[PDB]
RNA sequence: AUUUUAAAAUUAUUUGAAUUUUUCUUCUUAUAAUUUAAGUUGUUUCUAUACAGUACUUUCUUAACCCACUCGUCUUGAAAC
RNA sequence: CCUAUUAGCUGGUUAUUUUCGAAAGAUCUCUCAGGAUCGCUGGAGUUGAUUAAUAUAAUUUUACCAGGUAGAGAUAAUGAU
RNA sequence: AUUUCACUCAUAUUAAAUAAAAUAACUCCAAGUGGGCCAUUUUUGGUAAGCAGAACUGGCGAUGAGGGAUGCUCCUAACGC
């Protein structure tokens, strides 16, 4: 017998393999795993890791946020492992070179009209194998509604978690425990 | 019937199984209920600093972009 | 069945022998600043601002200073995790902790040692030594005090 | 196109020569220290004086008990000493901190002063080394100076003889060498123990505690 | 690399010399020092031993003084017990 | 040399001294003769007695010397008188015993065996004080007084102790205990 | 006990039998892991029906190959020997149980002229 | 199928030096080899000059040495009277 | 027939291998054969580390704190004697 | 007090030691559990109990193996073939 943590086996956490059986995504994962192995590039390693992530961890990036993040590098290209969505709040776009998994039709048309272009990750590997002049970006991973219910339970003091309710009227979870007039608040 | 009232047995090894977790010790702490008339003045200080920095930066940007 | 605020503090919250009476006037003159370490020692002569039984003899950093009180962050063990607690006490029950005085003295001394060491470009070991095994010593002793010891009989 | 092989071979040759010279100096130092101790004791005896020698600064510790029924403090100390199995052995540098740690594990270990011959035998015939990436070590028997040079060469410790020197004399590179060295997995003693239950210092036969120079014969039977 | 047999670094001469580049010289010196003929030591044993007479003298003296101290302590304790008897 | 015959008791001369402090710049050193299995055990006994008699513990002390004392004439028979202090199950007693043999260590081994066999006193309960060679005229115990006659002789009534090889299971005829 | 034939090591023979299947006819000898509460075999009591474990697994270099040092391939057609034309030395062939005599004769002929060995060569004749 | 390489050692030549002063002295200069490197190779028999036996492989049945309590379950605790 | 009423209770609850692996504390409860909740556990995922170092530690050392249990006392107080 | 500029406080062994310390931290979903018992040491009630009630740690439970003839808890020691 030996006194070892976890009986002596190193335990990793998170994804180990691609779950999606999408042949194109599998080819892309193969290519970028090879790139990350054969080059020293943390850029390629990060892209290979992110291509594996679940849907909730490759969130969409809006055009406005893309342009805002790319504002200070007009000559480099922006690499997003999620999707690029159009933003109607943005008035004008300006010449963006962006590689991404997928582009919504409106975002694609807007980028092309602005004169930049949309790239796939195979083209990104072909033209920038080590990520020169390439800025890795990701959308808000914690902005989704599911996260609003997480953390401290709604009912703990100073908790910002939304409760699970059928509706949010005056007569749905608003009386005792949410105001001083009925027992306590929060 | 008569039940075992209380024991702290096995509680320590239960506690140490996931270790005795320590507080995260963040760099900044909320100043919500702390020293009013001081942190309000600190807000004024920060506003003044930001205004001076921003006006100087705007002057530089305008004079460099013509 | 009985778990009042001061339950079990018969001896902890009692003044020492011939050490009764209010605090000295010089206690009110001590300087406290934000973030410095402080010892929570309950002074039974002052009843307001009295810390809870658990925090007597603990140490913590200042996170809040008021006109006559202080808020100190103390780690308290709660089963499977340590958790921070903000205890608010009057300045009679708090005292400037010396838990880091050796650290501050070491800081200033090592600073003024490193200054001259770098001035003379001499490489110096600055860390504490945790001294262990002693070297060989070739010690002299005249035979007038090498006394022989025998185990003693029983009486 | 082949200059890389030539320069690598030249570098290896220079490294071999440096290791040779260093080992010769080490042997001279061992002999000189032994002679100096002998003559200093002679002089102290000739005079009306007492010569107390230095403590050996390094101890070798063998775990004696298994992994069941141990207090948490004892288990923590065992983990910090890297004594995880019933016949593991490690080198521990001697100071106040390590000695106090050894005190609370004393009834479950036996330790002593290793001497140069047993240090060399331990490293040569039971010396394994942590080769791989940090936290991915992959125990390998030495068999060659390449891994030693690769990991410890920045302290100029390329060589099993350098490791032996740094271990026997608690040299500047001692923590690194000791940590680089995998915990020794010793055999049971050839002639057996006396009683793991009882102390070496008890008048009855016993084993646990500080054996001092008597650890050498036990290591020899266990190696 | 494929693991192979771990050669005995103490008894297998090639790997021993590979690990310790000075070992071949050290062992050769030990062997040639062992190869010394018996006549020299036979004729030098008395010359070597006679020079240790002063060491033997001080060596007897230290133990003699130690036993004298032990006997003096014994005598003192016996006298103290005799005094306590009355 | 017969390891089945030898014991593992040796005599050690040990000198120790408290570490000098600011109170006293040079403490008085102490010396002892201790019989133990090895030098480590002898030093442990020395520090035990230092702590018991003086207020000096191993943690505040240092060892100036520890050397084994070898018998000058390990083949001359001499008589030893040994004082002793041991505690029984109900009290502590000091007794004086006598032996005769070639080495003080052998006499001490005889003493330990006799105490174990006669009083069931374990070695952990024995304190040896003042073992010394004594003259034949000062011998007090009759079982040794009888060993010092002008010419001493007796028969050899012991049963034979043969080797394992000749300790055969089946004998052709009954052996004789008379022999001699 | 292990049996060793050339490079082949069978770490254990005499396949594991279900606990208590020897003295209950409703309990078939096919192995079932005893779930139980105090089940002797589950607790690994000495001298009773040891349980199978991964330690008994065969060397994967010689795992699935037959005593003829070949992997067996079961065919039901003459058309299922084309892969064996390129593997005649490390695959032996076995005819499926439900193949008639005509097709069996054809398969034996094709295997012989393909110099591929047949396991059940003399079945149904 | 581009590290069973390189070196390390040994042998036979060879260069210079050192030295404990030499038929295992050491350190390199070059060459050619060998293994003590760089996890077992060789020889001779037998099976056998057979096509299934009295051998070999295997299943089964019996013994023999050692071991082995009734399973499932509730239970702190089941072989349980 | 409603009705396969309800049961905090008893009984049962069906292939293999592999990996990880508990609790029988606690708080509230018309609660004490139950439940919710915390703790202990698994699975999933991210951020990190992968740089013999930092985070970190049922460990020690150094420095500084807090205590009134063992002991001691009855002539120091109280209560006994 | 904050902000901006300066200078620089060991790091080439790491502001004490040691550390198969990142096998970490965090988040989500969820199971079972919420009758415990035993041993050493401490301890309350009881004449006492294989009694009742607590503290620490380790075990049994959930676990076989060698030993204690025998034995859920003792000793050694925890388990792939």
């Amino acid at each position: 017998g030996i006194a070892l943590k976890n009986v002596g086996r190193i335990k990793k956490h998170g994804r180990k393999h691609l779950v999606s059986k999408n042949p194109y995504l599998r080819l892309l994962v193969k290519l970028y795993n090879f790139l990350a192995r054969r080059t020293n590039a943390n850029f390629n390693k990060i892209i290979a890791k992110r291509l594996i992530m679940p849907k909730r961890y490759r969130p969409p990036l809006s055009l406005s946020k893309l342009q805002y993040h790319m504002a200070n590098h007009p000559n480099d290209i922006a690499v997003v492992v999620g999707s690029i969505t159009d933003d109607k709040r943005l008035f004008s776009l300006k010449q963006l070179k962006v590689c991404a998994l997928r582009f919504t039709e409106t975002a694609r048309k807007r980028i092309e009209d602005a004169g930049g272009e949309c790239l796939t990750f195979d083209q990104l590997a072909l033209k920038y194998p080590t990520g020169k002049k390439c800025v890795l970006l990701r959308g808000p991973t914690k902005a989704r509604t599911a996260e609003k219910h997480f953390g401290k339970a709604p009912g703990k003091p100073k908790s910002k978690a939304r409760p699970y309710v059928r509706s949010k009227g005056r007569k749905f979870e608003k009386a005792r425990g949410r105001r001083k007039s009925r027992a306590y608040k929060k | 019937a008569k039940s075992k009232n209380h024991t702290n047995h096995n509680q320590n090894r239960k506690a140490h199984k996931n270790g005795i977790k320590k507080p995260k010790k963040h760099k900044f702490m909320s100043r919500k209920g702390l020293d009013p008339n001081f942190f309000r003045n600190q807000k004024y200080c920060l506003k003044g600093i930001q205004k001076k920095k921003k006006e100087l930066k705007l002057k530089a940007k305008q004079e460099k972009n013509n | 069945k009985s778990r009042g605020k001061r339950s079990g503090t018969r001896y902890k919250f009692s003044k020492k022998f011939r050490k009764h009476g209010e605090c000295t006037a010089n206690k009110y003159l001590e300087k406290l600043n934000y973030g410095d370490y402080v010892d929570i020692v309950c002074d039974s002569t002052q009843q307001k601002g009295m810390p809870f039984n658990y925090y007597h003899g603990k140490t913590g950093k200042i996170f809040h200073i008021t006109k006559r009180g202080v808020g100190v962050l103390v780690n308290k063990r709660v089963k499977h995790r340590i958790e921070q607690k903000k205890v608010c006490v009057r300045i009679e029950h708090v005292r400037k902790s010396r838990c880091n005085e050796d650290f501050l003295l070491r800081k200033i001394k090592n600073a003024e040692l490193i200054k001259e060491a770098k001035l003379k470009n001499e490489h110096i070991n600055i860390k504490r030594k945790t001294e262990g095994p002693k070297p060989a010593a070739m010690i002299k002793v005249p035979p007038s005090k090498i006394i022989t010891i025998e185990p003693l009989p029983f009486y | 196109a082949a200059k890389k092989i030539k320069t690598l071979k030249l570098i290896n040759k220079k490294k071999r020569n440096d290791l040779r010279q260093r080992t010769l100096r080490y042997e001279e130092e061992y002999e000189s220290e032994r002679k100096k101790i002998i003559e200093l004791k002679r002089e102290a005896r000739k005079n009306n004086c007492f010569y107390r020698e230095a403590e050996k600064k390094v101890v070798f510790v063998i775990r004696l008990k298994g992994v069941n029924k141990l207090p948490p403090k004892v288990r923590s100390v065992f983990r910090l000493l890297r004594l995880l199995q019933v016949h593991n052995g490690v080198f521990v540098k001697v100071n106040k901190a390590t000695k106090e740690m050894l005190k609370i594990v004393e009834p479950y270990v036996t330790y002593g002063y290793p001497t140069l011959s047993t240090v060399r035998k331990l490293l040569y015939k039971r010396g394994y080394v942590r080769v791989g990436k940090v936290r991915r070590y992959a125990r390998k028997k030495i068999q060659d100076n390449a891994d030693i040079s690769k990991h410890l060469g920045k302290y100029n410790v390329h060589g099993i003889e350098d490791m032996v020197y740094q271990l026997y004399t608690c040299g500047p590179v001692f923590k690194k060498v000791n940590n680089f060295l995998w915990a020794f997995k010793l055999k049971p003693p050839r002639k057996g123990f006396k009683a793991k239950r009882h102390a070496f210092n008890e008048p009855r036969p016993g084993d646990w505690g500080n054996r001092e120079a008597h650890i050498n014969e036990l290591i020899n039977r266990m190696i | 690399k494929k693991r192979l047999q771990n050669k005995n670094s103490l008894t297998n001469f090639a790997v021993r010399c590979r690990l310790n580049p000075a070992y071949k010289l050290l062992r050769s010196l030990a062997v040639l020092r062992m190869r010394k003929s018996i006549l020299e030591k036979s004729k030098n044993k008395k010359e070597k031993r006679v020079q240790k007479q002063i060491q033997k003298k001080e060596l007897q003296k230290i133990n003699h003084d130690y036993y004298k101290g032990v006997a003096k302590a014994v005598k003192k304790k016996k006298k103290r017990e005799e005094k306590k008897a009355k | 040399i017969d390891n089945s015959l030898n014991t593992n008791i040796h005599q050690y001369h040990i000198v120790g001294r408290a570490i000098p402090t600011a109170k006293d710049k040079n403490p008085n050193v102490y010396r002892m003769c201790i019989f133990a299995k090895n030098d480590t055990n002898a030093k442990s006994r020395f520090w035990y007695f230092m702590k018991k008699i003086n207020k000096l513990k191993k943690s505040n002390g240092e060892l100036l010397a520890c050397e084994q004392i070898k018998e000058r004439f390990p083949l001359r028979v001499k008589n030893y008188g040994v004082l002793l202090r041991y505690d029984s199950r109900t009290g502590t007693h000091n007794m004086y015993k006598e032996f005769r043999d070639t080495t003080k260590e052998g006499a001490i081994a005889q003493l330990y065996s006799e105490m174990a066999g006669r009083h069931r006193a374990r070695a952990s309960s024995i304190n040896i004080i003042r073992i010394s060679e004594i003259s034949s005229s000062l011998v007090r115990r009759p079982h040794i007084k009888q060993l010092l006659k002008r010419r001493l002789r007796f028969p050899a009534l012991h049963l034979p102790t043969l080797q394992k090889e000749y300790r055969k299971k089946f004998a052709s005829k009954r052996p004789s205990t008379y022999r001699m | 006990a292990v049996k060793k034939v050339g490079k082949i090591i069978k770490k254990r023979t005499k396949k594991f039998t279900r606990f208590q299947s020897n003295r209950f006819m409703r309990v078939k000898p096919a192995w079932r892991k005893p779930r139980g509460i105090d089940c002797r075999v589950r607790r690994r009591y000495k001298g009773t029906n040891l349980m199978p474990s991964i330690g008994y697994g065969s060397n994967k270099k010689t795992k699935f190959l037959l005593p003829n040092n070949k992997y067996k391939y079961v065919v039901k057609n003459v058309k299922e020997m084309e892969p064996l034309i390129m593997n005649h030395t490390k695959y032996c062939v076995q005819i499926a149980h439900n193949v008639s005599s005509k097709k069996r004769k054809q398969i034996i002929e094709r295997a012989k002229q393909m110099n591929v060995s047949v396991i059940n060569a003399k079945a149904r004749l």
